């Protein structure tokens, strides 16, 4: 599927649903420089949450994903 | 040698004998006593007869109760959350007009937006038992259980900032709506047709990637699967808030405008540096800034909104 950073790069890697998004924020480390820990991905309005798997989400291949860096306030 | 009682739950104790010539760690696990790790420790005549609360080595029926009263946590949840609860026992709540905030301490700003919004959030209760009793302690007066917990859960530590936005929605993956919520999306293409996507419940309560209630209903379009113009556009919402996030955006908050929403959260400092949370609400035609315990107001704020949030929905198109 398709995850676009905001104003930025938007790459398209593909992976069977069968995935956690643990592992889809994990293959993530291993495209692009960034922590499965540090990034937030947002479908459809909704954060997607580490339990729960792609095909939970009702998400299609070619389907968007939105990258957000993990914020940090004190 | 002492006799101590072991639970998980405060409510299944078993009798764990133990000697003084090992840690008690070595003998039994990590265990806590009155709050504190004592895991490290010899065990003494004190603690005898005393109640510990145990986080690994867990029994076969332990274990089944930590599912039951907090559902499937990684092993290491259970510490996390004792030492959570100790380590977040000192912060302070002050009170303004019976409005309760978290003083600022440790970096934890961005958990004073985070309570302050979900103490707005009507008819909302938690699935997992654990985290309801928690919440419900937390609108009792006692808020130590509810935030050690969210923390645990958010997997934040403690003393280090973390992101508020995002804890926000991960603490509602686990919340419920008591009452009825409904919104509809509708897309259509000339090929491929019409499509009624329905949400209920707190699904239909927040949305991240808008922060105006305009955008939310304002028609979409994009390329559908077959090679065209997908449209996509709300047709219909009825809930009891609307909470809209999204990324740190700069705008101005002014009660001329007469705005819809009852509070907001706002961040502060730069985005790839450590910031500062807020949260705002109008009541007064004036914007109340909780600055974690500190309390300013304004009539308009040059500020990057993150979280809003609306009041009842009743709309048809
Ligand atoms: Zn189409």
């Amino acid at each position: 599927i398709f995850v676009k950073t905001l104003t930025g790069k938007t790459i398209t890697l593909e992976v069977e649903p069968s995935d956690t998004i643990e592992n889809v924020k994990a293959k993530i480390q291993d495209k692009e420089g960034i922590p499965p820990d540090q990034q937030r991905l947002i479908f459809a309005g909704k954060q997607l949450e580490d339990g729960r798997t792609l095909s939970d989400y009702n998400i299609q291949k070619e389907s968007t994903l939105h990258l957000v860096l993990r914020l940090r306030g004190g | 040698t002492i006799e101590v009682l072991v639970t998980v739950d405060g409510v299944n104790f078993r009798t764990v004998v133990l000697n003084n010539k090992n840690t008690y760690r070595s003998q039994l696990g990590c265990v806590f006593f009155n709050g504190a790790d004592i895991s490290d420790t010899i065990p003494d005549e004190k603690q005898n007869g005393h109640s510990l609360y145990l986080a690994d080595n867990l029994t076969a029926d332990e274990t089944k109760a930590l599912k039951e009263l907090y559902g499937p946590v990684d092993p290491t949840f259970l510490h996390r959350f004792y030492s959570l609860k100790a380590a977040v026992h000192g912060w302070k709540m002050v009170v303004c007009d019976k409005v309760r905030s978290l003083k600022l301490s440790d970096n934890n700003s961005y958990l004073n937006a985070v309570i302050m919004t979900l103490d707005l959030l009507k008819d909302i209760k938690f699935v997992i038992p654990a985290l309801q009793h928690a919440f419900m302690k937390h609108k009792g007066g006692d808020s130590t259980d509810f935030i050690a917990l969210i923390m645990a859960y958010g997997n934040c530590t403690f003393g280090a900032p973390d992101d508020a936005s995002r804890l926000l929605h991960t603490v509602l993956a686990k919340a419920e709506l008591c009452c009825s919520a409904r919104m509809v999306w509708r897309e259509w293409c000339n090929v491929c047709g019409i499509k009624d996507v329905v949400l209920q419940g707190l699904k239909a309560c927040c949305y991240v990637g808008v922060q105006t209630v305009e955008d939310l209903r304002a028609r979409m379009t994009y390329v559908c699967q077959c090679g065209g113009e997908r449209h996509r556009q709300l047709v219909e919402h009825t809930t009891p808030w609307l909470l809209l996030s999204g990324t740190p955006n700069e705008k101005l908050v002014t009660t001329s405008t007469a705005p819809d929403f009852v509070a907001f959260n706002v961040f502060q400092g730069i985005e790839t540096a450590v910031g500062h949370y807020v949260h705002a609400r109008l009541k007064g035609g004036l914007i109340l800034k909780f600055d974690s315990g500190t309390v300013s107001k304004t009539s308009d704020w040059k500020c990057k909104v993150t979280d809003v949030l609306f009041p009842g929905q009743k709309y048809s198109s």
